[PDB]
C-alpha cells in the first residue's frame, strides 16, 4: 500500500531506475510524469552498476529522505552497504526477489512489501545474527567487564552459562556447559538446510516492476492509455516464459482486459484518428509479422525454426511445402506482408493458426494488444522492444551508454518515431546476423559438451556481441539448434555456458549461464552456482550485477576455473 | 464417347497406377513437384508411357494437337481438384516429352512429316527480343454501347457471331486494350552445326517458334534438342501463281532440351 505513503511523497526525492531494463523506462517514465504533476522536482538516473549506483548515492551526499530505488534491493544488509543512512526512506519495489532479511528488518529505511504465499523464512534472523557461537558480545568473570553487552540471552550473547532469555531449556548445562553452542549450530546448519535453500542454490524473479504502480495511479483517476501500453511493454519484456515467466498471462486475460474494457469511456464515438482506445488480440511470437516478408522473419526465430530445422535445406524443402497447403505465392511469400495484397494478407493468421495445429508447431500464439496513433501505420505489440534492444548499441564514444538510455526512454513517447523505425532496421540486421554464425559454428561442431553441460567460446568481438544480451541470445538459438539434432532423446536436458570477446576491455573474456530445456518454473541454478570454483581456487571473478546470471574474467584465467567448475 | 471419354481415364489411371522408381512413383508426386517451384510445365516420358500402354503412339498423330489438350485438361481436374489452394495463381498447365527414339538432322523432312510429332535439333542464330499476343477475343460494341462480348477463339481464324447483349446486333464494334489475355513469345532463327552438314557446302535452315512459357532460355549458338511439329501457314499467297507456291515451313515447340544444361540439373533415384 501506499494510498497513505504516497500522501508522504511532496519534498524532496531521488528517484533511480537500476541497471537497464525494460521494466525500468516503463516504470519510470510515468512516475515522472506523476511527479512534475504534484509540482515535485527530481532525479531520474542511469546506473551502470552497484559501483555506479555507490557513487551515485556519493555525489548526491544530501539528505534527500525520500530516496527510491526501483528493481533492484538484494545486494547486502544494506544499511551496511549504505552507512549514512540514518532514517532515511527507502523504497524497494523489485522483482528480483530473493532478498536480505536484514534489509527486510530494522522497519527503519526500507519498504517491505511482504506479500506472498511462502510463510517460510521467519525465524531466519532468529538465529543467524540472533545467535551466534564462541562470540565475544558477552562479559567475563573478571570485574573490569562488569557491564552488560548488548545481551541478547542467546548464542548472539555469552556461552559460559550467561543467558537471561533462551528459556526453552536447562540453564547450567544440557549434556554440558557448552552444549549451548551444540544446539546453537544444530538448528543453524539443520536450518541453512533452507538458508543455504536461499541465495546460493538458485534465483529467480518475482512479479511485475510497474502494473503495482499502474494500480497505484489508477486510484488516482488516471485512464491514461498510453500508460496501459507502457506497461504492456514492461511485461512483454520477460512474459517470455522461457526468457523469464509471466504466469498470470491466462489471468491477466481477466485482470488487464477488465482494467480497461469495462471502463469504456467511448462506447459509440471512437472512431477517430488520435490514440483511438486499445484493443486486443490473439497473435503470435513470429517475429515482425508486418513489416517484412515471410520468408526472411520465417526464418530468424528460434522457434518457428528449430522444430522445422531451416539452417539447412530440408527444413525449407517441407517450409516450400507448407506454403503449398498454405498457398502463399514466393513472390507474396518475398513481399512485405503489409505490401501483399488485400485478402492473402487478411487470411493469413486465420488459415495459419488451425492448420498448422497439424504440422509440427503448437507454441507460436499468444494474446496481445496495438493500436493506432493515426493514419501513418499500425504499430505492433512488440515491435518497440525489439527496437530497444537494439538501442544498447556500446559505441566507442564512451557517451553512448547513457546517451542510448537517455534515448530510448524519449523513445515511448508517441512523438519520436523518425528512431523507431531505425531501431527496427538495426533490429533486422542484428536478428539475421544470429542467423549468420549458428551455421558456422553448428557444421564446424563447436559444441564443446566438456562434461556436465554444454559449453561455448568465442575469439573475437562483434558490435553484437560486445554485449551480453546479445550473447544469452546466441546462446538461445545454438543451444536448440544443436540439441534438436545432434542427440538421443537422453542428453538433450543440460545448462550451457559461452565465453564472450571484449576486445574493447583489454582481454576479460565475458561469460553468461543459461539454463537447460523445456522447465519454465525450473529455474537457474546460477544464482551462485558459478561460485563454487570462486571459492575452490577463486580467480578475479565478478558478480557486478544485480542480474545475477553473468560474470567478468581475464582474457585468460577461466579454463582453469572451468576445471574446479567442472563440478 | 465411351471410348473417347477413356483417354483422359488413361492418363490418371496412369500417373497413379504405372509406377516405377521402387514405389512412389513420379507422376504420383512430380507432378506435386512442379505445382511446388510453381512451373506449370510438367514432362511426360514415352518411354514409361509406352512401358504402361502401347496404345498412345498411333493415336497421336492423327491430331496430337488435341492429345495434347486432353492430357494438360487432366493435370487441371487433378491439381485443382486435390490443389484447390493452388486456384489463384495461374492454374493453368500443358504438358511435354522428352523421349523420341529418333534425331531427324536438318535437310530431312519434307511434306510427310506434316501436322504430326516431330524431333530434330540445330543450334541457334540471331531472332526476336521478347514480346507478347493475344489470347482471347473481345471488342465493344457503340451501337448500343455494350460489349460484343468474349468468343471462343480459333487460331487465326475470325468468329463475328450476331449474338451479343446489343439484341444480337451491332455489325459494326471497336476494341478496347484491357479485359484480354495476353501470351508472352520469343522466336528462333535455327541453323545446323558445322560438323553435320553435306561437307562443303551452303548450310539450310528453318524456323521455329517457342511461345510464352518458352523464351528467355536459349540465346545466339546454344545447344539444343526440341521435339517440336511440323507446321504450315496454310496460304502464302495463293492466287494465279509462281511457278510455284510461295509457302513455309516452320516447327512450334512443345519441349525443348538444351543439351548443354549448365544448371543444376538431374532427378533423383529413390536410394
Amino acid at each position: 500500500l501506499r494510498n497513505d505513503f504516497y500522501r508522504q511523497l511532496v519534498g524532496k526525492r531521488i528517484l533511480i531506475v537500476v541497471n537497464y531494463d525494460i521494466d525500468a523506462i516503463c516504470a519510470s517514465r510515468i512516475l515522472q510524469a506523476l511527479f512534475k504533476y504534484d509540482h515535485m522536482l527530481y532525479t531520474v538516473v542511469p546506473i551502470m552498476g552497484v559501483t555506479g549506483l555507490k557513487r551515485a548515492y556519493g555525489e548526491h551526499q544530501g539528505d534527500v529522505k525520500y530516496v527510491v530505488l526501483v528493481n533492484c534491493g538484494g545486494c547486502v544488509d544494506i544499511v551496511e552497504l549504505l552507512q549514512p543512512s540514518d532514517d532515511v526512506t527507502f523504497f524497494i519495489c523489485d522483482s528480483h526477489r530473493p532478498l536480505d532479511v536484514c534489509n527486510i528488518y530494522s522497519d527503519r529505511q526500507v519498504c517491505i512489501l511482504g506479500d506472498a504465499s511462502l510463510e517460510e523464512n521467519i525465524p531466519a534472523f532468529e538465529t543467524i545474527f540472533y545467535d551466534s557461537e564462541g562470540e565475544d558480545e558477552d562479559e567475563d568473570e573478571s570485574s573490569d567487564t562488569e557491564q552488560q553487552h548488548d545481551d541478547s540471552g542467546a548464542g548472539e550473547s555469552d556461552q559460559e552459562d550467561q543467558a537471561p532469555r533462551s528459556r526453552k531449556l536447562s540453564r547450567l548445562e544440557r549434556h554440558e556447559q557448552r552444549i549451548l553452542k551444540q544446539r546453537a549450530r544444530r538448528q543453524w546448519e539443520s536450518e541453512r538446510d533452507r538458508i543455504m535453500f536461499e541465495y546460493t542454490q538458485f534465483s529467480y524473479y518475482g512479479r511485475s516492476a510497474a502494473l503495482m504502480v499502474f494500480e497505484l495511479a489508477w486510484k488516482l483517476s488516471k485512464d491514461n492509455m498510453d500508460l496501459l501500453w507502457w506497461a504492456i511493454v514492461g511485461i512483454t519484456e520477460q512474459l517470455l516464459l522461457g526468457k523469464i515467466e509471466s504466469g498470470a498471462y491466462t489471468l491477466e486475460l481477466e485482470q488487464i482486459q477488465s482494467h480497461v474494457s469495462r471502463l469504456t469511456n467511448k462506447t459509440n464515438d471512437q472512431n477517430t484518428m488520435s490514440a483511438s482506445k486499445i484493443t486486443f488480440e490473439n497473435d503470435l511470437h513470429l517475429v515482425l509479422y508486418r513489416h517484412w516478408p515471410v520468408t526472411e522473419s520465417m526464418r530468424y526465430s528460434r522457434y518457428s525454426s528449430c522444430q522445422l530445422k531451416l539452417w539447412t535445406l530440408r527444413g525449407e524443402k517441407r517450409l516450400h511445402e507448407l506454403l503449398l497447403e498454405m498457398g502463399l505465392p514466393l513472390v507474396h511469400a518475398r513481399q512485405t506482408y503489409g505490401a501483399m495484397d488485400l485478402v492473402l494478407r487478411k487470411e493469413f493468421f486465420s488459415m495459419v493458426e488451425r492448420l498448422a495445429e497439424k504440422y509440427d508447431i503448437a507454441d507460436i500464439v499468444y494474446g496481445t494488444f496495438t493500436l493506432s496513433y493515426g493514419y501513418r501505420s499500425r504499430y505492433a505489440a512488440a515491435d518497440y522492444v525489439y527496437a530497444l534492444l537494439a538501442i544498447m548499441e556500446s559505441v566507442k564514444k564512451h557517451k553512448t551508454p547513457e546517451d542510448c538510455f537517455l534515448e530510448a526512454s524519449d523513445a515511448l513517447s508517441r512523438q519520436h518515431k523518425q528512431l523507431l523505425s531505425a531501431g527496427i532496421d538495426q533490429a533486422k540486421l542484428l536478428h539475421a546476423a544470429v542467423f549468420r554464425q549458428v551455421q558456422s559454428s553448428l557444421e564446424a561442431r563447436q559444441v564443446h559438451s566438456a562434461g556436465s553441460f554444454f559449453y561455448y567460446v568465442l575469439q573475437e568481438e562483434h558490435a553484437f556481441f560486445s554485449y551480453p544480451y546479445a550473447l544469452g541470445l546466441l546462446a538461445r538459438f545454438l543451444l536448440r539448434g544443436h540439441v534438436a539434432t545432434s542427440r538421443a532423446r537422453q542428453a538433450s536436458d543440460l545448462p550451457l555456458i559461452a565465453s564472450c570477446p571484449l576486445n574493447a576491455s583489454e582481454g576479460m573474456c565475458l561469460l553468461v549461464g543459461i539454463v537447460p530445456v523445456r522447465e519454465d518454473s525450473p529455474r537457474n541454478f546460477f544464482g551462485k552456482a558459478f561460485e563454487q570454483a570462486a571459492q575452490k581456487s577463486g580467480v578475479a571473478l565478478l558478480q557486478d550485477f544485480f542480474e545475477p546470471a553473468v560474470v567478468q574474467l581475464r582474457q585468460s584465467d577461466l579454463t582453469r576455473f572451468l576445471d574446479s567448475l567442472t563440478v | 464417347l465411351g471410348p473417347r471419354t477413356e483417354i483422359a481415364n488413361r492418363f490418371q489411371s496412369f500417373l497413379r497406377t504405372f509406377v516405377d522408381e521402387r514405389g512412389a512413383y513420379t507422376y504420383r508426386d512430380r507432378i506435386r513437384r512442379m505445382c511446388e517451384q510453381n512451373m506449370s510445365s510438367f514432362v511426360v516420358s514415352y518411354t514409361d508411357l509406352a512401358n504402361k500402354e502401347h496404345v498412345l503412339a498411333y493415336f497421336l498423330p492423327e491430331a496430337p494437337f488435341q492429345m495434347l489438350e486432353i492430357f494438360d485438361k487432366v493435370a487441371k481436374d487433378m491439381v485443382l481438384s486435390i490443389f484447390p489452394t493452388y486456384e489463384r495463381v495461374t492454374t493453368e498447365i500443358h504438358v511435354r516429352i522428352s523421349e523420341l527414339p529418333l534425331i531427324e538432322e536438318l535437310r530431312t523432312f519434307r511434306k510427310l512429316h506434316l501436322n504430326q510429332l516431330v524431333r530434330t535439333l540445330g543450334v541457334v542464330t540471331a531472332t526476336t527480343g521478347v514480346l507478347p499476343q493475344l489470347s482471347v477475343i473481345k471488342y465493344d460494341c457503340v451501337k448500343c454501347g455494350y460489349v460484343l462480348g468474349p468468343f471462343v477463339q480459333s487460331q487465326n481464324t475470325e468468329i463475328k457471331p450476331g449474338s451479343c447483349p446489343e439484341c444480337q446486333s451491332t455489325g459494326p464494334f471497336s476494341i478496347n486494350m484491357e479485359q484480354t489475355l495476353y501470351r508472352n513469345y520469343q522466336k528462333i532463327t535455327l541453323q545446323e552445326s558445322p560438323g553435320r552438314i553435306p561437307a562443303g557446302r551452303i548450310p539450310r535452315s528453318k524456323d521455329v517458334i517457342l511461345l510464352a512459357d518458352l523464351c528467355d532460355q536459349c540465346k545466339p549458338g546454344d545447344e539444343l534438342e526440341v521435339t517440336g511439329i511440323y507446321t504450315n501457314n496454310y496460304d502464302g499467297s495463293l492466287n494465279t501463281d509462281q511457278g510455284f507456291p510461295v509457302f513455309a515451313t516452320v516447327i512450334i515447340a512443345n519441349h525443348v532440351v538444351v543439351k548443354d544444361s549448365k544448371q543444376v540439373v538431374q532427378s533423383l533415384t529413390d536410394e
